[PDB]
C-alpha cells in the first residue's frame, strides 16, 4: 500500500509501505526522499505521536491513510 | 477535553498555550 505524509508547511509526500513495516521503518522511508534523521522527526496521527516500536497495523493506519510530520533540531 | 493544534494534528492539554509538538500558538 502506500500512504500519505504531510510536513508542517503543507507539503505531502507519498509513501510505499507494508502494514507489517514498524513506525521506525517508516521514518527510515522518510529518510530516504527528504534527507532527515529518524530522530529529529516525529510523527503524528489520530492527535498522538507514533512511537518507534509498534507497527503500522497496531495503530490501525490504512492505505492512503495520513500521517503528520514534525521536525525538532536537537537545541543541546 | 484536549485540544488540537492548528498546524498539526497532536491534541495537548487545556493548560497548555503553546503545542508540545511543533510549537504553534494557541488558536482562537
Ligand atoms: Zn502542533
Amino acid at each position: 500500500m502506500q500512504i500519505f505524509v504531510k510536513t508542517l508547511t503543507g507539503r505531502t509526500i507519498t509513501l510505499e509501505v507494508e502494514p507489517s513495516d514498524t513506525i521506525e521503518n517508516v521514518k527510515a522511508k522518510i529518510q530516504d526522499k527528504e534527507g532527515i534523521p529518524p530522530d529529529q522527526q516525529r510523527l503524528i496521527f489520530a492527535g498522538k505521536q507514533l512511537e518507534d516500536g509498534r507497527t503500522l497495523s497496531d495503530y490501525n493506519i490504512q492505505k492512503e491513510s495520513t500521517l503528520h510530520l514534525v521536525l525538532r533540531l536537537r537545541g543541546g | 477535553i484536549k485540544w488540537a493544534c492548528e498546524y498539526c494534528t497532536y491534541e495537548n492539554w487545556p493548560s497548555a498555550i503553546k503545542c508540545t509538538m511543533c510549537r504553534a500558538q494557541r488558536p482562537s
